[PDB]
């Protein structure tokens, strides 16, 4: 009867929620207002997802979350909470996305590449200062630092790369030097690598 | 059968207020689920259609979840998606940018940032065409790129300001704003100060210093 | 001490004279900031764009350079903007268009 | 005794650097606003006045064959643009008409 | 450069913690190492713990290298203090309500 | 219905202005090159107009038969 049809129309709208989950940013209606959460993905990399809780009485606050602390959300609060809502949520989306890509992007050269790195390379909480030193298999050591001055984006907005224990002997390490230096600025990270190393 | 009745509406309501919260209205869904065991492994392929408030789309994906003793990777491996045939081509390139390069959420906030720039394009160039109606010829129309501003007293001196909306290869949307004059030589002949030639790069400080709109509406009443 | 002294000196002479250098320009740059729009209107909340938009290459310059043969191509085209043929297609385009508006 | 002393100074320093950094900031930025502000104010006077001064030279007559600078391709070639895209647009006229044909 | 005697040793730790060993002297005596100060410092964040045992002479100073290595401008202490450190980690970063409403 | 005459006009213009099109081999030379179809924003070429030109014929006389012509307040007025 009639509750067959309920019953569809009921698993419909779940499962039409459910997908709406896979768009990038999802919400649910609670007892104080509404309840948003937010995923990351790199390359088609699922990663971590993150919630904030919100009052929907004015003024608009924010009851907890869990947005790492050295996210600048206060100042997108500030600025964006109390006009154009959507537009806060998308600001709150890139940021985290582009924190997701650089970590990633940071763990998988420690992780994969370990023959290539001589010692630990040095990283910030943000990641958005990397340094190292490398030398490839002749001897070709170098060292490079990429530093990312905008945090909407996964791709260093400087990169320097000096030969570091060797003068300048031929122009096989000016080419070198330069192609790499081009591949850090243009290309992601572990990627140069898996590149390069054959 | 009252409950079941509210809980219809609610969950209805529900929906259209998220719907119209995140700016995406999606249509039904469709999932079909592999079991492919050497640890596990299984294949779900999706399917799903919806709209941006001005463009349709249908996107068709599927996922790789590696089940283990310690991790869970889910990676998406294949993406297909399709839209209706406009004549925005750098729609087309960013469609085939995220088909290449298989990222989901980057796509989505590109749309988003697009269609809200289209909309304002739309919103700003009918606001001033109506308002005056005798200084501008807007020859294709308002979901159109150009503009061109014309005097009915003579035909020949008349020029076109061009908005275009361009999405980079990291993903974001910016817009850019230049203007090209198609004046007869008469008024090069006439006036040998030579502040024509000039004018793109200083409208640009124009609308550099109170606005879009103002510029606007400052150079129809100077052509006025 | 001496050292940190002679630095907090400087600093603070240097904080007088560019704080009494400021407060005359700005007091100053009111009257032509008036002015500027005597016959001119002061001032739809459009974000205004960023200075990279601004900054961007131009596109008439890219347009004459990077294109040759500006006369060889313009020999033709006026006559093609005084050709009728054209004006009917666009009046057939844009009544199209309008009627696509309309409704 | 002194420790304190070098302490203290240590701290009217770090007070007092950042409050000439903001008024640097404030200063270079308000020059170049008054700058940018005259020269679009002289460029907007003088093309009124080219146009105002312009308006007549056209009634004298009034359809002259005028010729085009180099400089007026770029939108020539603007306006050929819906011209050659005449395929596209009866394309889109096409889809459009299937969409409300859809009944 | 403002002591002469005083002994400082780093420890630099995952969850992004960085502690420091503080053994105090002046011009004229050695640093005592019986009386310690410890600090807990997380990179980028504006919060840094101290263990309260003998800075109430050198409180500013401390301060001063506090502000000056991370590149700030003022510093406050907060009217919290407590032997449970991961309370207090857990009350100031307010992380302690990890609860949320989600149909997934 | 004016409507009939003004397509059947451009119909017929539609040879002349392909005649027109194919007076020159500099407008063919221009197509190949993006450089300029990314800056008019789509593209210029016109070689299957017969096609397009001929199929809106059947369209628009189905057309003719059928005759087809801040953030808190904003959040407030949803829930509702």
């Amino acid at each position: 009867n009639e509750q067959e049809a309920l019953e569809e129309k009921l698993e419909n709208v779940k499962a039409i929620l459910q997908a709406y989950h896979f768009t990038g940013l999802s919400g649910k209606l609670t007892s104080r207002g509404v309840c948003v959460c937010i995923s990351t993905a790199f390359e088609g990399n699922l990663l971590d997802s993150y919630f904030v809780d919100l009052v929907i009485q004015k003024p608009l606050r924010i009851h907890h979350h869990s947005v790492p602390v050295f996210i600048p959300l206060e100042e997108i609060a500030a600025k964006y909470l109390q006009t154009n809502i959507q537009h806060f949520l998308f600001s709150l989306c890139e940021y985290l996305n582009a924190y997701s890509g650089r970590k990633y992007q940071a763990d998988r050269l420690q992780s994969d590449f370990a023959a290539l790195l001589t010692g630990p390379l040095q990283r910030n909480p943000l990641c958005n200062l990397l340094s190292f030193t490398y030398k490839l298999d002749q001897s070709f050591p170098f060292c490079a630092r990429l530093l990312y001055k905008d945090l909407t984006a996964t791709l260093p907005t400087d990169v320097t790369v000096t030969c570091q224990g060797v003068e300048v002997l031929s122009t096989s390490w000016e080419e070198q030097r330069a192609s790499h230096e081009t591949l850090f600025c243009t290309k992601p990270l572990h990627q140069v690598f898996a590149s390069f190393t054959r | 059968s009252k409950d079941l009745k509210n809980q219809l509406g609610h969950l209805e309501s529900e929906l259209s207020f998220l719907s119209t919260l995140t700016g995406i209205n999606i249509r039904n869904h469709s999932k079909q689920t592999e079991d492919l065991t050497s640890i596990r492994k299984v294949l779900q392929r999706h399917r799903l259609s919806g709209n941006c408030h001005m463009v349709t789309f249908q996107l068709e994906f599927q996922i790789l979840e590696i089940q283990n003793k310690e991790r869970l990777s889910s990676a998406v491996t294949d993406l297909n998606i399709i839209m209706e045939p406009t004549e925005c081509s750098e729609l087309s390139e960013f469609v085939s940018r995220a088909e290449e390069r298989k990222d989901l959420f980057m796509f989505f906030r590109s749309l988003h940032f697009f269609v809200e720039w289209f909309e304002y394009r739309k919103r700003t160039f009918k606001h001033l065409k109506e308002k005056y109606p005798d200084a501008v010829y807007l020859s294709e129309g308002p979901s159109s790129c150009s503009m061109g501003i014309r005097s009915a007293s003579r035909p020949g001196f008349e020029l076109v300001i061009v908005w275009r909306i361009q999405i980079d290869e990291d993903g974001k949307v910016f817009p850019k704003l230049d203007l090209l004059t198609k004046v007869p030589q008469r008024a090069l002949e006439l006036d040998k100060n030579r502040a024509i030639e000039t004018a793109p790069l200083s409208f640009r400080t124009l609308v550099g210093l109170l606005g879009i709109e103002a510029a606007l509406e400052s150079l129809i009443k100077s052509l006025c | 001490i001496d050292k940190m002294v002679e630095t907090t000196e400087l600093m603070t002479g240097n904080i007088q004279s560019l704080k009494n250098k400021i407060q005359i320009l700005a007091s100053e740059v009111e009257e032509e900031e008036e002015r500027v729009k005597q016959m001119h209107q002061i001032n739809l909340s459009l974000p205004e764009l960023s200075q990279k938009t601004l900054k961007a290459p131009t596109l008439q310059k890219e347009i004459l350079a990077l294109i040759p043969n500006q006369n060889a191509l313009l020999k033709d085209l006026d006559i093609l903007h005084n050709s009728s043929q054209m004006k009917s297609m666009s009046t057939f385009i844009e009544e199209a268009y309008k009627k696509l508006d309309a409704s | 005794k002194k420790r304190q002393r070098m302490i203290e100074v240590q701290d009217e320093l770090l007070r007092l650097e950042p409050q000439l950094k903001q008024l640097q900031t404030k200063y270079d930025e308000l020059k170049e606003r008054k700058s940018s502000l005259r020269n679009a104010a002289y460029f907007l006077s003088n093309l009124k006045q080219l146009y105002q001064d312009y308006s007549d030279v056209q009634a004298q007559e009034p359809n002259v064959k005028e010729t085009y600078d180099s400089s007026s391709l770029p939108a020539l070639l603007f306006k050929a643009r819906t011209l050659l895209g005449a395929e596209s647009h009866l394309r889109n006229i096409n889809h459009q008409l299937e969409k409300l044909l859809d009944q | 450069r403002a002591l002469k005697n005083v002994t400082v040793s780093f420890r630099e730790t995952e969850e992004n913690a960085v502690w420091i060993r503080i053994a105090w002297g002046t011009q004229y005596t050695k640093p005592n190492q019986y009386k310690p100060t410890y600090v807990v410092y997380y990179s980028q964040t504006p919060y840094a713990f101290t263990s309260s045992s003998m800075l109430r002479r050198n409180t500013p100073l401390l301060g001063q290298a506090l502000t000056i290595a991370s590149k700030h401008h003022q510093i406050v202490k907060m009217d919290l203090r407590s032997r449970y450190l991961d309370s207090l980690k857990a009350i100031v970063f307010k992380q302690y309500n990890q609860t949320f409403e989600t149909h997934n | 219905d004016e409507f009939m005459m003004l397509l059947s006009k451009v119909e017929k213009l539609s040879e002349e202005i392909m005649e027109i099109m194919q007076n020159l081999s500099s407008i063919q030379a221009l197509e190949g090159s993006r450089e300029l179809e990314n800056l008019i924003g789509i593209s210029c070429a016109s070689h299957f107009l017969k096609r397009e030109m001929q199929k809106t014929k059947e369209l628009m006389t189905k057309v003719n038969k059928q005759k087809l012509f801040d953030s808190y307040e904003f959040l407030k007025a949803i829930l509702n």
